[PDB]
RNA sequence: AGGCAUAAGGGAGCUUGACUGCGAGACCUACAAGUCGAGCAGGGUCGAAAGACGGACUUAGUGAUCCGGUGGUUCCGCAUG
RNA sequence: GACAAUGGUAGGAGAGCGUUCUAAGGGCGUUGAAGCAUGAUCGUAAGGACAUGUGGAGCGCUUAGAAGUGAGAAUGCCGGUG
RNA sequence: AAGCAGUAAAUGUGGAGCCGUAGCGAAAGCGAGUCUGAAUAGGGCGUUUAGUAUUUGGUCGUAGACCCGAAACCAGGUGAU
RNA sequence: GUAGCGGCGAGCGAAACGGGAAGAGCCCAAACCAUGGGGUUGUAGGACACUCUCAAAGGACGACAUUAGACGAAUCAUCUGGAAAGAUGAAUCAAAGAAGGUAAUAAUCCUGUAGUCGAAAAUGUUGUCUCUCUUGAGUGGAUCCUGAGUACGACGGAGCACGUGAAAUUCCGUCGGAAUCUGGGAGGACCAUCUCCUAAGGCUAAAUACUCUCUAGUGACCGAUAGUGAACCAGUACCGUGAGGGAAAGGUGAAAAGCACCCCGGAAGGGGAGUGAAAUAGAACCUGAAACCGUGUGCU
């Protein structure tokens, strides 16, 4: 129930693989972090991904 | 002629044509429920061991009263085919058989203003015709189909619709002076 | 549905123009020091499948 | 005659219907013998491979590769041509029409399995070395 | 174990056939395998020569397939080189 | 005609009988169909007829075709009764 | 073949496609030959040339696959009267 | 069942070409103007210069269709009969010889069918009129736009027929990180030449899949242990705390004419008399097998 606020970055699921290729379901979380985005009305802290913090706030 | 009306009555092929003609005319809308389809089931009525009775899996096995049917009617089709040359050969045998006998009797194009079965039955009776006659006309006709298709045994049909089943069903043909050339031009 | 062919049999055999099979010899991968020259040179030719093999596997190869 | 219908003689049989008594022959064990794996419903060693000894087609080495750009042709001997006349410039589309060729796989290739005793002027993609000489013996110069 | 004193046992001189391409035919054998093999072509060693030589007197010293590695070459190399 | 053969499980081959439905043909049926019962009938077998009672409205025969096509065993299933 | 027309019909049309008339080789490739090979020297496979379409029967394959019968395993839920 | 993928095992398994059903394309961002105009793309298009004649969204507008219906040809008599449709004589209709019923087997007895006529009202689909709404082009080439944390790469995965493989073409996570028309991508590693296309925004009918429901109709489909579990007051008796499991059960006769009255009996049930063609058709009601249970006798 968590994603980016500037984009739609969500965790996903895939396999984890051994040396003998045994698979086991694991997940892939987005590098989500609280940040007071200074959006209209009020500085709101939300879960922005570390990818959407590179160039333009 | 003798390429169409003088050929041998090839019976090994005429029979296959008749059998095909009738097998292609079944529906096969008939089904039956197996173990999967019959309602209920899915519980073992008692223990595998320790009761005096026979070991039984579900109440809907074959032997149980009310069970599923093991094999049986499947919803399927019966139509098949054969080579085209054999089709034309059978449809020529079916007419050479009438020409061997006196089944065929040519006439001219009919004349009607509106459909009426009285004059049609009269004409059929004034031509010494047996009960079931096949009235083969050149094109589809309205003033003939209607005044013919109330009678017990009269089947009107066009050169576009000649059948190995229905030539041999009848024993008296009534073709026109125009449709016969149609069939000899078409048939090989 | 269509009968699937055995895809490992097709790599190992071809169809002569009579209805028999042109297989490839064995004992021809490694350990060539343990074989006579008359026996290495002999395994280099090809041979057919016997009758009994065609008994076992003849419809595994039915589209070849 | 739709009530006297005889099929050809030897063209229809009864199906064998096993499991209907000892007199037919296939009554009790229905042709399957006694106990085993080949007497169960659905029971049967799969074809070729079986579960035990090493099979044949997993014991013989693989051989060769297969080319993608194969490009094989439609063969024509000197006898498929004999159905023609003299003069008769021959086109690879024409030769498809007279009942000889039905598929230019990668062109037609004229082969020399026969003899002409004719005079045609053949055009095609690839020729033999016997076919070319057999054509040139009767004039009718060949060309690609 | 069967053979070997014509030696197949011992010694000496030269030498590399413990060669390349095969192979009518046969033995064995469920199959895969195994065994033998005259003769032909190419290149040679020993002998004056006729000839012999495709390891060892014979029968044990071995291990499919797939997979990976090294050498070579007429092959193929996904529009084209 | 003459001569030969004719025990048989697993198994192979062939020829048939019967049920249900379909097409065509040709029948029968309240002066009584199927069905049931009874018999001392006919065929090499599976089977078929006929007479007789009961029954009260549908059935066979010929040639083909199509099968949910044949029951004594499954501590079978359901019902009835010992 | 699909499709199109036609009584949910047979039929008509529809030659995309499939098999056969040519094989041999891993392939390039040659072709009544080809491949191996320095060499049809020999050898292997071929030149068998009658096949193809539909259908009856026998057998096999993918389907539950002659019928009945587990111990179990997994997913969703129901239960502390 | 090809290419190919595969402890190269068991198995998995394409696509383009070709033949067909159906078949239309459009709107944005940016450059440039004054939130509106402006503009859509690869034969490179647009802005700027020359002229030069689904695609917006609601409404009004008459013929068919669905939702009840109507007319609808033509037969009598004799025998058996309980009763005629049967049978025997003759007669007629038919664009109507579907089928159901009727005291037995009906083209002509009824309900119908062919065929034709019918719609206050409601809804549905198509026709034109209204209301809309729209300026379309053609050359040029200075310069200006043509989708950026994007494509792509690295590492870990998923998916493509393709198991990480020499894995091209795509998606995801985490990091690094481009070019801007001689630009960029693809043509199964990669490179160069050619050939094709123009990503990083979107919207699009038809051919196609299915059937809870409705309307006709079909069946070499069942016919009461069959067919739906359920032909019958069936998801019901019943069973379980619960989720849940789940049956059995049709047939008098043409018509109830369903047995007045008498007798035995407390009644139930009988025996008569009746009804009926038939009561051993009496509501447990078509036929009525076998098991089983009885009564009598011919031989023993």
């Amino acid at each position: 129930g968590k994603q980016c606020f500037v984009t739609g970055r969500k965790a996903s699921t895939g396999n984890r693989r051994s040396h003998a290729l045994n698979s086991t379901k694991r997940r892939w979380n987005a590098n989500l972090q609280k940040v007071r985005i200074l959006v209209d009305g009020k500085p709101k802290k939300v879960w922005v991904s570390a990818r959407a913090l590179k160039s333009g706030k | 002629s003798d390429a169409v009306f003088g050929i041998e009555p090839n019976n090994s092929v005429l029979f296959e044509a008749i059998n095909l003609q009738r097998a292609s005319l079944r529906q096969g809308t008939h089904a039956v429920k197996n173990r999967s389809a019959v309602s209920g089931g899915g519980r073992k009525p008692w223990k595998q061991k320790g009761t005096g009775r026979a070991r039984q899996g579900t109440i809907r096995a074959p032997q149980w009263r009310g069970g599923g049917i093991v094999f049986g009617p499947t919803p399927r089709s019966y139509a098949y085919k054969m080579p085209k040359k054999m089709r034309r050969l059978a449809l020529r045998s079916a007419l050479s058989f009438k020409v061997q006998e006196n089944g065929l009797t040519v006439v001219d194009a009919f004349n009607f203003e509106a459909p009426k079965t009285k004059e049609f039955k009269n004409v059929l009776s004034t031509l010494e015709q047996p009960k079931k006659v096949l009235v083969v006309t050149e094109n589809e006709d309205v003033n003939v189909e209607l005044s013919a298709r109330n009678i017990p045994g009269v089947q009107v049909t066009t050169a576009q619709g000649l059948n190995v089943l229905d030539i041999t069903n009848a024993d008296s043909l009534v073709i026109t002076e125009a449709a016969a050339k149609k069939v000899e031009e078409v048939l090989g | 549905p269509k009968m699937k062919t055995h895809r490992g049999a097709a790599k190992r055999v071809k169809r002569t123009a009579s209805g028999q099979l042109k297989r490839s010899r064995a004992f021809t991968s490694h350990l060539f020091a343990n074989k006579s020259t008359k026996q290495k040179r002999q395994l280099r030719k090809a041979r057919l499948v016997s009758k009994s093999d065609m008994k076992r596997v003849k419809q595994l190869l039915a589209y070849k | 005659k739709l009530h006297e219908l005889k099929p050809a003689e030897g063209s229809r049989k009864e199906r064998n219907r096993v499991g209907r008594g000892v007199a037919t022959g296939n009554g009790k064990t229905s042709g399957r013998g006694h106990k085993g794996q080949k007497a169960r419903s659905g029971g049967g060693v799969r074809p070729g491979f079986e579960g035990g000894q090493l099979p044949l087609f997993r014991r013989l080495p693989k051989r060769g590769f297969t080319n993608i750009n194969r490009k094989e042709y439609a063969i024509v001997n000197l006898d498929q041509l004999n159905k023609f006349e003299d003069g008769t410039e021959v086109t690879p589309a024409l030769l498809v029409e007279s009942g000889v060729v039905k598929n230019e796989k990668s062109g037609i290739k004229i082969l020399g399995n026969g003899s002409l005793d004719k005079k045609l002027t053949v055009k095609a993609h690839k020729f033999s070395a016997s076919a070319a000489e057999a054509i040139d013996a009767k004039g009718g110069a060949h060309e690609v």
